[PDB]
């Protein structure tokens, strides 16, 4: 199993290497405002997002009924 | 409800501007759908709105 060096880096081949952190989006659920262009109404959705997995989003549209996407069909 | 010369309309154009400021948040896309007898009644509620 390759080992961190005391400076914090990776000898792999002989050759000095680092691994540099990611930033990305936690999974979660998140709610997101926007407006309808078609009829300038504000419309409101969430989605839940996670580590592996089908996403699950919730909406209520611009004729005020709510709605569910499963695996985005 | 009310009886004739109670004055209902104008009680009901009030209450309908008192909601549309209370909740203009929730309203003012929508709009207001003001349902009438007769076109010369909507013209009045056009003047007294």
């Amino acid at each position: 199993f390759p080992m961190m060096t005391e400076k914090g880096t990776f000898i792999i081949n002989g050759t000095e290497r680092v691994v540099v952190s990611q930033l990305v989006r936690s999974p979660g659920v998140y709610f997101d405002e926007t407006i309808d262009k078609s009829t300038e109404k504000t419309l409101h959705s969430v989605k839940v997002i996670p580590g592996r997995g089908a996403w699950l989003e919730f909406d209520v549209d611009k004729r005020d009924t709510v709605g569910v996407r499963i695996d985005r069909k | 409800e009310g009886g004739p010369g109670t004055g209902k309309t104008v009680v009901a154009l009030h209450r309908v501007a008192y909601l549309l400021y209370t909740y203009r948040k929730q309203m003012e896309r929508h709009g207001v759908l003001v349902v009438g007898p007769t076109p010369a009644f909507l013209d009045h509620i056009g003047r007294v709105l």
